[PDB]
């Protein structure tokens, strides 16, 4: 069953963005 | 009274502008996430302290791959994660030929991470 | 088989915890 | 007339942020909306200034997000969607085994946090 890992790639790709959101906040430093 | 910052597993110092020799305790370095490693915090600095050791705390962690796919009458196992340096296997069932690689590493690629090798096949 | 599980668990508390991250840097 | 600005909270925000009054009147209430990746857990979505200028609240929005129930020994946890609140999971069992316990579970609002409604089964003799 693909469902695993397609919650996975759900779940990696949520938290690259919000990572990526993050970053706004650390170059303000 | 430190010597010269040290590269990490996970960043190097900021200005290459190399080892002037010294540091006095409470100079601070900012430091850069090496390749394959995103950062994690606001803080990216590592400070001498008063018995000449650089502190800090970890500010970059692993940038993490994507699940590469089901294997059509193979199987993907997962050893550690799916994150930089993590190696994933493969395996056929049956007596299936697995041509292609047998393991993948997730690796730098130019400017993310990503697998070495692609899903194999599971033939005659 | 369970590296699965474990995975996705990792990744749900990230989730939450880079959510929270990003509430905190909101309140500052 | 002792609370400040409330708190910034996790799970929730504040509906109309406008207002700019800095200082609010014991017993004011401001009424509010779960942030996203959070689901309403109780009727009352509000925060409250007490006698203290302290905001008082009960955790009103949750994390939507269940964890992986875990293997099931002998069997089979199968995602039909994915594991946040509301979805549901399905257990069966291999072979000839009889699986005592409930054959599904869902992703529901519990204590502090978000659950499954029901454990996982066991799949024995």
């Amino acid at each position: 069953i693909s469902q695993e890992s397609k919650l996975i790639n759900t779940l990696t790709d949520e938290n690259e963005k919000l990572r990526e959101e993050l970053q706004q906040y650390y170059a303000l430093s | 009274n430190c010597g010269p910052p040290p590269t990490l597993s996970f960043a190097a110092p900021m200005d290459i502008t190399l080892t002037e020799t010294r540091f006095k305790t409470g100079t601070t370095l900012k430091y850069t996430c090496l390749p394959g490693y995103v950062r994690s915090h606001s803080t990216q600095t590592l400070t001498c302290n008063s018995d000449g050791e650089w502190v800090y705390n970890t500010f970059c962690i692993y940038k993490r791959c994507r699940h590469p796919g089901e294997l059509r009458n193979g199987q993907v196992e997962i050893k550690t994660d799916l994150s930089f340096g993590s190696q994933i296997e493969f395996s056929c069932s049956e007596g299936f030929f697995l041509i292609g690689s047998t393991t993948s590493r997730c690796e730098v690629q130019d400017r993310g991470v990503g697998w070495s090798h692609p899903l194999p096949q599971c033939e005659i």
